[PDB]
């Protein structure tokens, strides 16, 4: 199937750098709440 | 059967947009599959493997009808191989010099 | 009944704003949603409000709400987009500044 | 307010220490947090861009900013230094 | 009295890492903080110790300490940066592979 | 070891079955997981002290032996240094 464990979790998602989020930091670690 | 608000995942961004906008342009790629066995991502999210920069352009198109390019924008050709895919063909006339 | 923070979601893009700010410009857009009491707007799972546009333009788009004018990055090559999310919203003095 | 504080500005988290905040009297986050809206987490909300407070925030901490090299919103961080009253970051991001 | 694992808090981004690591550059800040000699060091709502400094650019920090070298991202824009912050935490070394 | 391993990696959360970590013979996780020291964190996570988000696509490798990275990854040698350090040959090759 199209949705299946190895397929589904190859699917991660990251933010494109678009206009300012192509210079601007985007990852430094995990989120605090 | 789908939410008023859909959450799409095209080429790793995530999008979200109205259950209208997607179903805007009958008998489209993006209206076959909303309108009422689908693929998704990690966190549920409705995958499309295209462009991401790209799609911020097609989906623009779905809710007004019309698009605005970036200023100075040479990849236009690129643009309407994603149009095709998606088939919207009043858009690829718009982009087809 | 609004709360202090209002918490958007643009397109994909999520921005925290004062509900101050969303109607600070009358008769615009964000105006009609945010300044009566309704009883019907439309929220994400979440439950962040919804604005089905381009996440990325509103960042601009809400700088002009606080501060009634805007500086756009060095060589911003978007100028001709955030003219036509400004139209939407219905920012007439922001479409004027935006025109060369 | 606690030693440490935890603040949302625009919807992005920052958590700096509460002397950070008061370092420059007479500045906006001075007026702020010298003896207020919070959102929906309890964080203390700022009505401003997210992405440039981690500048202005480095700026009350070292009273200087190394920008990046190539930083396509010095004057979009300047009207930030405007709003937040602080004079001398202002002077810095002028040529 | 510090754990195995040190749970960071730097400007908000949380970061986990072993007490060996940073205690690894003698006479650094870090070195001071949390060399034993724990309850004093300032905490965050969940307890966390919390560094009040750049949050996207400690992540780098940590690599230094791991490795005593730092493979940055292809394209970097804050090389300048990242050496301010090697001289706050006072890592003589970083700051040279930094220093062109 | 559990079915799933659940790994901290400088505090980034990741859910994994054991199966994965020892795919790769002579690797170091294939070293720290075969059944035959480790470190735990608050709540009983296995600790490996490296960067968190580059874990992503090592942790892609060690399922299928093959990682297709987005078109402007910009951390090319970072993931070539975490790979060495996760002593993966082939995957370093890749990268090179
Ligand atoms: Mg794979």
């Amino acid at each position: 199937d199209i949705n299946s464990p190895e397929h589904i979790q190859r699917r991660l998602s990251l933010q494109l750098p678009i206009l300012h989020h192509a210079y601007l930091p985007s990852i430094g670690g995990v989120d605090a709440s | 059967m789908f939410p008023e608000v859909v959450e799409l995942n095209v080429g790793g961004q995530v999008y979200f947009t109205r259950h209208s906008t997607l179903i805007s342009i009958p008998h489209s790629l993006l209206w076959k599959m909303f309108s009422p066995d689908l693929a998704k991502d990690s966190k549920g999210r409705f995958f499309i493997d295209r462009d991401g920069f790209l799609f911020r352009y097609i989906l623009d198109y779905l809710r007004d009808r019309q698009v605005v390019l970036p200023d100075h924008f040479p990849e236009k050709g690129r643009l309407k191989r994603e149009a095709e895919y998606f088939q919207l063909p009043d858009l690829v006339k718009l982009l087809t010099p």
